[PDB]
Formats: C-alpha cells, structure tokens, sequence
C-alpha cells in the first residue's frame, strides 16, 4: 500500500506490503531505490544522479561466498548500519511479519547477489541474530519477485544451515512461516531428508542422526518425516519406516534435473567452527 | 534478544 511500487536496478516492482520509509517518502507512491547502497529517492533524475556518484558495485561487506556468477556478502548491522536499516526498509515491501528495520546492531544480512559486467546485482538476503537464545538459524528470508522460483530461497535455505551446522547446533526459521516460507521449507527439509536417506542406506536412521546430519530440528525432521509419509508408532517412540520409491525416485529426478543454484562447501570463504 | 519478527 505504501510506498505501491518501487524502482530497483532494471525493473519496476509492485510493493506487496507497506514499509515505514520516512514521512516524507510515508505518503510517496512510487520509491526510486540505488540497487547498490539501497538509498531511498523521489525520483528517476535524483536516481540518475546519485547513480554518478555512488562508488559501490556490490554491498560494503565482504563475500563471505563465491561460485561462478552468484556470491553471498556477510554484512554486520553493527558495522554497515544505514545499509542494513535500508535492506530491512526494502524487505519490509514483501514480509508482513517482519517488524525489526532499526535495531539492526545485533543481526547479521546474508546478501545474495548475480554478478555481471555492470555489478553484483541484489537477489535477496537472510538475517540471522548473532545470539539467540532460541536457536534461530534465520530471522528473515526474502529473494526479491523477480527472482522468485528460480532456486535462490532454497539456496540461501541450505546456507543457512550450512551455518548453523557447522557451529555445532539445530536451527529452524524464525516464525511466523509465511505461505511462501512454508511450501518453501518443506521442500527443502523434503529433499535434504530424502538425499541423506538415499546416501544412508547401510544405517537404520534415527530423527536424532537425522538431526545431527543435516543441522534440522528434531521437531522439523518430524513434521517432514510425518509429510513424507515415513513415521510409525508402536510403543514408546516414533520409529522411521523408509518408502524405498518416494527415496529411490527422488534421488532419479535429481539425477536429470540438476541443481543449477547449489551451495558448495568448498566455495565459503570462511566457515564457523566451535571454540576449544 | 528478540528476533526481526518479534511481535510488537
Ligand atoms: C521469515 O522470513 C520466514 S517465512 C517468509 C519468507 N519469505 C517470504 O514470504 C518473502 C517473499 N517470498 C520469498 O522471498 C520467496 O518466495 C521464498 C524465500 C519464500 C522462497 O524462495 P524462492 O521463491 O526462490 O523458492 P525456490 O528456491 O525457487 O523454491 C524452492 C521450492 O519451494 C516450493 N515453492 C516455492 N514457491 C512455490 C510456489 N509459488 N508454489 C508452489 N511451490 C513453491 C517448490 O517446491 C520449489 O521447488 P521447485 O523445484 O518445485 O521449483
Ligand atoms: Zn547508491
């Protein structure tokens, strides 16, 4: 509702929810954003003319993440602070939920980009708490329409557990999940439970190897384990019965499509690790 | 702390 539509590199954007830009862009309809600092302006020739001066071809942080044209960027709140309370004032157009724009000190934006010869050209991002005492491996998640369906969200998904693994503990998204999240969730727990299943076939699996494995909750794995049609009960616990053809399929349709948009361990710059 | 969801 407002500000309705956005400019934003080569493409004009419809808003699907309002974002509290400053009272002076508040009752602005149209918003004209650098895709690169993510500077709010009211119109194409300001936007023309901060695009002359702006320095920046990628977001001011380190790439934390690189494989050929796609790297993610690991920007501090604490450290690019206007940046990240712009980042949180765009991701607000398309997450009803999301309610923190200010206090961005504590977080940490994993910036997802697709670089050409004119820059590193924003596609979404993932916030994440620095410390959270409930265990979120992801406080905000959101690739931008015209990217949408294309692998970006399960990409940035499995990031984020690729994190959150490897310090150690189980994370899950921090909810609520919208409808986009939920179908998008799924499908990832889905196909990394139906892959691990594939690549654990001398194991009887447990939820709890399950969990340590992939970095998913307890309680994910089985709602996905309930999904898939794979839980039983008899007596005292849940036990796993494997549907040899929902694996074994699974595992051939990937095998032909392929994942164009995968996360390669080997292309993280740096990877957490615990503390002795 | 209180995430980027937190209800307020
Ligand atoms: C709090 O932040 C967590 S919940 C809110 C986060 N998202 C949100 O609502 C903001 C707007 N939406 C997005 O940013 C975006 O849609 C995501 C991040 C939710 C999902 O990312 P992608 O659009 O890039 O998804 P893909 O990685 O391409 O898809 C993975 C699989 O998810 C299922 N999916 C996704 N969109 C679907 C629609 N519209 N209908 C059905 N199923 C959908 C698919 O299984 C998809 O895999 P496919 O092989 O089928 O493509
Ligand atoms: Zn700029």
């Amino acid at each position: 509702r407002c500000p309705s539509v956005i400019e934003f590199g080569k493409y004009e954007i419809h808003t699907w929810y309002s974002s509290p830009y400053p009272q002076e862009y508040s009752r602005l309809p149209k918003l004209y954003l650098c895709e690169f600092c993510l500077k709010y302006m009211k119109s194409r020739t300001i936007l023309q003319q901060h695009m002359k001066k702006c320095g920046w071809f990628h977001p001011p942080a380190n790439e934390i993440y690189r494989k050929n044209n796609i790297s993610v960027f690991e920007v501090d709140g604490n450290v690019s602070t206007i940046y990240c309370q712009n980042l949180c004032l765009l991701a607000k157009l398309f997450l009803d939920h999301k309610t923190l724009y200010y206090d961005v000190e504590p977080f940490l934006f994993y910036v997802l980009t697709q670089n050409d010869v004119k820059g590193c050209h924003l596609v979404g991002y993932f916030s994440k708490e620095k410390h959270c005492q409930q265990k979120y491996n992801v406080s905000c998640i959101m690739i931008l329409p015209q990217y949408q369906r294309k692998g970006y969200g399960r990409f940035l998904i499995d990031f984020s557990y690729l994190l959150s693994k490897r310090e150690g503990q189980a994370g899950s998204p921090e909810k609520p999940l919208s409808d986009l999240g939920r179908l998008s969730y799924m499908a990832y727990w889905k196909s990394v439970i139906l892959e691990c299943l594939y690549h654990q076939n001398d194991k009887q699996i447990s939820i709890k190897k399950l969990s340590k494995l992939t970095g998913i909750c307890p309680q994910d794995i089985t709602s996905t384990l309930h999904h898939l049609r794979m839980l039983d009960f008899r007596s005292d616990q849940f036990v796993i019965i494997r549907r040899e053809k929902l694996i074994q399929d699974h595992m051939a349709k990937l095998q032909l499509n392929l994942r164009p948009v995968d996360v390669d361990p080997e292309c993280l710059r740096w990877t957490p690790v615990i503390v002795s | 702390s209180t995430g980027g969801k937190a209800p307020r």
